[PDB]
This record gives structure tokens, C-alpha cells and sequence, in this order.
């Protein structure tokens, strides 16, 4: 996921919980190949020729993330940062119910 | 007796030394068995060998002729082997007479008086003479099984020749009347076709697979002739055995688990507007667009035209500069690296070489020196292998240029740590280069590293 | 020839019961001739139909009702019997090998079923290698069945790709989509 | 809404009604052998009931 919002310190791939989207682009993903990536990932702050962006308009109110990868492998990837936030928060909520009305 | 079957060797050994005293065959006297049916029931084979060899030795001597002729003359075409099989066993009338004499006595079951009160159709009714003919043919079938197992050509033609010999001995036992085969075909056809309307659902679904009534009928007839007939017993019926095995095989075919499930798409979608299942399976397999490709190709054309215009290059310069050399991978990779931002490199070699001349001019007019010399002439056919070179790797890493390069690659780190693509590019130093005079080009390791790093910085 | 079959079926009648084998049998095997009800020439087999086609025509052709058809067949006599059956590319009849957890699923157009039947039949005719007088009841009935499937192939292609309004003739020839 | 089950049962019963010279128990078992837990839902949704 490209660094559309924010600088390198906060690799915000997608808008926040209550923020509003800009330029009618919600998120754009770029294919990555093992063979040739030296000249492809030089600058992630701008769009490239072969991109697959997603268009939407409005204000984002609700998100939900479903994952199928082990958490140990996801803990190290720096670009997949914001997701690692939300997923964790989500799990916390679930734990709450298991300790609340059990 | 001379026969003994060894299950451990899965073979049948004949005492040829007792048969005729000749030990030339005793070297390979064992008859091999490969197919699983005979591998399962290689006992009645030996029993029939004994029961047909005990009566007299001219059949023993005839089997000796068979084995001696195959052993001495293994070479046999389809026609040659067929003709010699006819000559040695099939057309030996003495064998037919003696087998008839020894087999017709034991027959005791009498369906003639049993069917007097029964009700049956004319076409499907079986007379006792047909039963005797079938049993007599099957006895010679079993006795001939070992030799046709010894038939040494290809398995497809093995099956073909076996089936032809069987259908030929069936007529030979019937003096060429060509009747019993048709009776058996009628029996099989009736039993199979009895269920035409009872199982229409399967007879429809199985049409997707290459099967139908007639093909299954022919396949079952071939299987019955090839495999079922050997497993027969004297003083026993035949029709009940055939009916039971046919019904069992039919049920086995009906109840099965096929590997690839089939689901043919319908003739036409009902809606036929804005959506269609055929349309969906087409959008599953679609080709790319054309506008971006055309724009990229036109950009390449404009760039090569500008390159021609700027340096007033003529075709003679290209003739004296190409030297007719082919395209190697490293030069293509470097050309793709430098001209990446403006466009992408296509597959046409002439355009690639023009862009390479521009490569050399542009990076020779700058402060770079090693790269133009490397890209000038051809490369070594193979890329040299080298160790970690941590010392030079330490030199490049501790250099501020490596840190500056990482400062732009910092957000993505796990992939680089896994691959070390920068180190991959740095490992191009090992490969050799030869000039137009075939002299090996010497390259400074540190200078090459610094130039490559500067090249990466100035992408 | 499948294209000429409908014309021949009108030039002479009862073509469906004249290229089929229905030999009967007694208990022992001697043939029983039930030709009293059937006509003079019926149930002869396709391989014998071609050899004596010229003589067979004159018996059941009406010169006062099918005059045009009779003259047409005389002119074009070479193309009555064909030898090779063509098949066009799969670009027009796609098939996908998409896979799933429950198992591999194959979906295709309906025409592919018949194309896979003629190949199977002919492959099951040339097994015989040694010189042998093949039993008629085993080979002749298959030839008539194959011609039935060959005829249906021509009907299916003309009733699904051209004739229909959604067919190729009235959608991609006289009209078209446009960029 | 309960149509597909009736259709399937009728198709199953006709086959066993038109059986000849065979053991009935196997066919009767095959009548009830195939019952998918997603039969009604799939048939209802696919046919646009």
C-alpha cells in the first residue's frame, strides 16, 4: 500500500477512523515482483504507470479487517503498520466480551 | 509331470530336461507372469498344463515347438507371430480332437430338460452345444495363456494380438461358423440395454465424459473376452457367471468418484442484459488494454528520434559501434535502470542499441568512467561466483552513500534484508569483460562500487 | 455429407431405416430373414450404401415432384461422401479450468460435448490390425450412430451461433459495438 | 418454497419404480443416499425463487 497520507514517520496507508478522504482515492496498491524491485520502489509517495487505485467519495465511518497471516510475520513488516494497529484494537474488544458476560 | 508354478518368482517352470532332454531352453525355462489377473490365479494354469499334457506327448512336443521357435527366433512381426501361432497350435487338428475327447466327457449339467418348463426368448436362449463349445474354447484359452504372456512386443499391440487370437480360436473351435461370438454379443447387449430408461439421470450426466451406450457395450465385450473367460471351471455353467459379472461391473461403473467434476454452462442467460453467466466466465479471462501500450511505444519512438537528432548520429556510427554483438542480460538491466523514470524498455533490439549508444554518450560526458567502458564492449558468457566479500561489503556499507541510499529505502526493510538487491547489483563485479581486442578488462573494485552507488543515487 | 443430408432425406424417403443393421438370430446362430414386412432393399449397411448409390437412387425418386433435387445431385457427385471433418478454434467456445477447495471444476460450451464424441468413436474403430473378417454386428452399428452425431453438430452450430438474434450474424456483422 | 425437495423426491422415486430384475434394497438406499445440507438454500437461490 502506497504512503498516500502522511510522511514516512506515520505510514498511513488508509484514512483514519473519523477523517475524510481526499481526491476521491481511498487506497492504491502496486504489484511487487521479486526479480526487479530496485528501480520500482525508489519513491512510494507518487503514483506509477501500473497501479490499481480504488475510487470512493464521502466520509469514512466504519472499518473492519479480517486477516489470514500469522501475527509473528506481520509484526515485523514496517509498511503494514496501520493495519497492525486496528486489528489489535479489534481483538481487544473481543477479549472484553469474553471477560465481561462469561 | 513337468510343470510347477513358483509364486515367489511369480513364474511357471517346465521340466524341459524331462520334456526332451534339451537344456538350451532350461537356461530360461521359467515362464514369466506380469499381469495381475494371472498373478492372482496362476494355479489353474498349471493344473490345465498337467491335464492337457498327461494324455500324450505330441501336445507336449507341440508346446516344445512353440517355446523352441520363440526362443531360437524371438524376432516376430505382428503378421509373422500371428502366422506362426496359427501354424504351431491353432491349425493343429490333433490338439482339437484330443481336447474335445478329454473335455466333452465331464459335462454333466443338462439345461435341455431344465428349460422345457421354463419360459425364455428365442434370441437369448442358450443350447447345450454352445455351452460345450465355450468350455472347450476356454480350456485351450487357459492352456495358451502362458505363451501369449511370453509375447514380447508392445502392450497396446500385446492386447490387440491377444484379443485377435482369442476371437480367432473362438471361431476355430466352431469351424468358422461365426455364431457363438454373435450370441455372446447379443447376451451382453441385452443385459446392458435392459437399463436404458431406468437410469436416465446418469446416462445424461455421463455424456459429458466421453461415454455412451455403444462404447460401453464394446468395452465390456472386450473385457469379457480378455479376462473373464480364463476364470472358468468344467462341470459348471457359464450364463449365470456372465450375468453376475456383467451386473457387478455395471454397478461398479455406476457408483464411482470421478476426479474432475463437470458442469457445462447453459445455452443462454435468462436476463441477457447487463449480466450473463457466459459474460462472467469471459470477464474471468480478459486481455489487457491498448492505450497505455501505444503511449509507451510512441514515447520510445520520440525518445529515439530525439537521440538521433541531438548527436547527429548516422548509421555508419551504429555499424562501427555494434560490432554485431548480441544482447546480454546485464546491459539490458542497466539500460532499464537508468531510463526507468521516463519510460520502459521494449523488446526491439535496434531501439535498445540506440538507447545504449545514448547510454554511453550521456554517462561518458559525466564524471563516470567505469560504466561506459563496461557497457562499450561485450560481456563474459558466464557470471563469476564469489563469496560474501564482507570486507568490501563492509567498505560499501560504512560509506555514507550506502546510508544515504537506505535513508530512502528505510520504510521497506524486511524485503531488502531478505533479498539484498543492492548487494545483488554489487555482485556484478565478479563477471569479466573483454574489449574489442579480446583483452580482459581490468576493473577497480572500490571504483566500480562507488560508480554503481552514484548511479543508483542519480536514478 | 451433413450439409447434403437434409436434401437426400427428401430425394428418397426412409433414409433413417436404410443405413442401420438389425440382423436377427435363431437359437443356434442361423440368420432369420424377416424381410417380408420390410422393403426389397432395407438394412444393408452404410459401407454397402456408398458402393451401390447410383443404382439405389433410381428406385425411389419421383420425377414429377422432386425434379429440381434430382438434377442437383447429378452435377455435384464427388462431394457426397466426405473423409475428414473440420473443427474450428476454441477462441469461440471458451473453457475454464478454475479450481476450488471442493475440487477442480471445468465449465465449457455445449458444442464441445459432441466434438469429443466423434473423436472417441473413430478412435474405437481402427484398433483392428491383423487381417480378420470383422463381425458385422460389432462394426456396422457404430458407423450409423456416428453419422447421427455428425448431423447434430451442424444443427447445433447453425442454431446457436448464427440463426439466433443474439447470434454472430445479426450482432457482429450488420451491427456492432463501438469505441 | 418447498418445491425442489418434492421435485427431487419424485425424480428419485420414479427410477426405483422403473427397476427390473434387481435387488431393491440397493436402489432404495441410493434414493436417500444423496442429501446435501445446502440443498434447499442452493436450489432456492439459484432458481431465483
Amino acid at each position: 500500500l502506497l504512503n498516500l497520507y502522511g510522511d514516512n514517520e506515520n505510514y498511513k496507508g488508509f484514512p483514519d477512523i473519523g477523517e475524510h478522504i481526499k481526491n476521491q482515492i481511498i487506497a492504491s496498491r502496486r504489484r511487487f515482483d521479486y526479480n526487479t524491485a530496485l528501480y520500482e520502489l525508489k519513491n512510494l509517495n507518487e503514483m506509477r504507470d501500473s497501479d490499481t487505485p480504488f475510487f470512493a467519495d464521502g466520509k469514512i465511518v466504519d472499518i473492519e479487517i479480517f486477516s489470514n497471516v500469522p501475527e509473528e510475520e506481520l509484526k515485523v513488516q514496517k509498511y503494514n503498520e496501520q493495519v497492525l494497529y486496528y486489528i489489535n484494537k479489534q481483538k481487544e474488544f473481543s477479549n472484553n466480551v469474553y471477560q465481561k458476560l462469561k | 509331470n513337468y510343470v510347477s508354478f513358483d509364486e515367489q518368482a511369480r513364474d511357471i517352470n517346465i521340466a524341459f530336461d524331462k520334456l526332451f532332454g534339451r537344456d538350451d531352453i532350461s537356461h530360461m525355462n521359467n515362464f514369466s507372469i506380469n499381469k495381475r489377473s494371472y498373478y492372482n490365479c496362476l494355479d489353474q494354469i498349471s493344473d490345465d498344463l498337467n491335464l492337457v499334457l498327461n494324455k500324450y506327448n505330441d501336445l507336449a512336443y507341440s508346446l516344445l515347438e512353440i517355446r523352441y521357435n520363440m526362443a531360437t527366433k524371438e524376432n516376430y512381426t505382428h503378421m509373422e507371430f500371428y502366422s506362426d501361432i496359427e501354424r504351431l497350435f491353432i491349425k493343429n487338428e490333433k490338439l482339437l480332437n484330443v481336447i474335445s475327447d478329454i473335455v466333452e466327457e465331464e459335462y454333466d449339467l443338462d439345461l435341455n430338460q431344465a428349460s422345457k418348463g421354463k419360459k425364455i426368448n428365442i434370441e437369448l436362449q442358450v443350447t447345450d452345444n454352445l455351452n460345450k463349445i465355450y468350455l472347450k474354447s476356454s480350456v485351450l484359452m487357459r492352456i495358451l495363456i502362458p505363451i501369449l504372456c511370453d509375447f514380447n512386443c508392445d502392450d497396446d499391440i500385446n492386447e490387440v494380438l491377444v484379443y485377435d487370437i482369442f476371437k480367432e480360436v473362438i471361431k476355430s473351435f466352431d469351424d468358422g461358423k461365426k455364431n457363438a461370438l454373435n450370441k455372446l454379443y447379443k447376451i451382453i447387449y441385452s443385459r446392458v440395454f435392459e437399463t436404458k430408461y431406468s437410469d436416465v439421470v446418469i446416462w445424461t450426466y455421463l455424456k459429458n465424459m466421453s461415454t455412451d451406450l455403444m462404447i460401453i457395450v464394446k468395452d465390456y465385450f472386450k473385457v469379457i473376452i480378455k479376462k473373464i473367460f480364463p476364470k472358468l471351471k468344467h462341470n459348471s455353467s457359464v450364463i449365470s457367471y456372465l450375468d453376475v459379472v456383467i451386473k457387478q461391473k455395471l454397478k461398479y461403473l455406476f457408483t464411482f468418484k470421478y476426479p474432475i467434476s463437470y458442469k457445462p454452462l447453459k445455452a443462454e442467460t435468462t436476463d441477457d442484459e447487463e449480466l450473463s453467466e457466459q459474460e462472467r466466465m469471459e470477464i474471468n479471462l480478459l486481455r489487457n488494454d491498448q492505450g497505455n501500450s501505444i503511449i509507451n511505444e510512441c514515447s520510445i519512438k520520440q525518445e529515439i528520434a530525439k537521440i538521433k537528432k541531438k548527436y547527429n548520429v548516422t548509421d555508419e556510427v551504429m555499424k562501427e559501434f555494434i560490432n554485431g554483438r548480441e544482447l546480454n542480460s546485464i546491459q539490458i538491466y542497466l539500460v532499464k535502470i537508468y531510463y526507468s523514470n521516463k519510460f520502459k524498455v521494449n523488446s526491439n533490439k535496434n531501439d535498445i542499441f540506440y538507447l545504449l549508444y545514448g547510454m554511453t554518450r550521456e554517462l561518458g560526458e559525466m564524471n563516470f568512467s567505469i560504466i561506459p567502458e563496461i557497457l562499450s564492449c561485450a560481456i563474459a558468457p558466464n557470471v563469476r561466483k564469489m563469496n560474501n566479500r564482507k570486507k568490501l561489503v563492509d567498505k560499501i556499507i560504512h560509506s555514507d552513500k550506502y546510508s544515504y541510499l537506505l535513508k530512502s529505502y528505510l520504510p521497506i526493510k524486511n524485503i531488502l534484508d531478505k533479498n539484498n538487491v543492492i548487494l545483488q547489483l554489487m555482485t556484478i563485479k565478479n563477471a569479466k569483460f573483454m574489449n574489442k581486442e579480446n583483452k580482459e578488462v581490468d576493473f577497480s573494485t572500490d571504483h566500480l562500487a562507488e560508480e554503481v552507488l552514484d548511479m543508483l543515487l542519480c536514478i | 455429407n451433413p450439409i447434403l443430408f437434409t436434401i437426400i432425406k427428401k430425394c428418397i424417403p426412409s433414409i433413417n431405416k436404410i443405413i442401420n443393421y438389425q440382423q436377427s438370430i435363431d437359437q443356434n446362430g442361423e440368420n432369420i430373414d424377416l424381410t417380408e414386412e420390410i422393403g426389397e432393399d432395407d438394412y444393408i449397411g452404410l459401407v454397402k450404401f456408398k458402393d451401390n448409390f447410383d443404382d439405389l437412387l433410381e428406385k425411389y425418386t419421383d420425377k414429377k415432384k422432386y425434379q429440381k433435387e434430382y438434377d442437383f445431385l447429378i452435377e455435384n457427385h464427388d462431394k457426397i461422401f466426405i473423409n475428414k471433418l473440420p473443427v474450428f478454434s476454441h477462441k469461440l467456445r471458451p473453457a475454464t479450468l478454475l479450481t476450488g477447495s471442493k475440487g477442480k471444476v471445468l465449465a465449457f460450451d455445449e458444442i464441445n460435448n459432441y466434438y469429443n464424441f466423434v473423436i472417441e468413436y473413430i478412435n474405437q474403430i481402427n484398433e483392428g490390425v491383423v487381417s480378420d473378417d470383422s463381425i458385422d454386428l460389432l462394426l456396422l452399428p457404430l458407423l450409423y450412430n456416428m453419422q447421427f452425431y455428425a448431423n447434430n453438430i451442424l444443427t447445433r452450430i447453425i442454431s446457436e451461433y448464427l440463426r439466433g438474434k443474439k447470434g454472430f450474424l445479426r450482432k457482429n456483422i450488420m451491427g456492432s459495438r463501438i469505441n | 418454497l418447498l418445491h425442489p425437495l418434492l421435485i427431487k423426491f419424485s425424480k428419485g422415486t420414479y427410477r426405483v419404480l422403473n427397476n427390473r430384475n434387481s435387488n431393491k434394497f440397493e436402489k432404495i438406499k441410493t434414493i436417500f443416499s444423496n442429501i446435501q445440507e445446502g440443498f434447499l438454500v442452493k436450489k432456492i437461490i439459484n432458481n431465483e425463487l
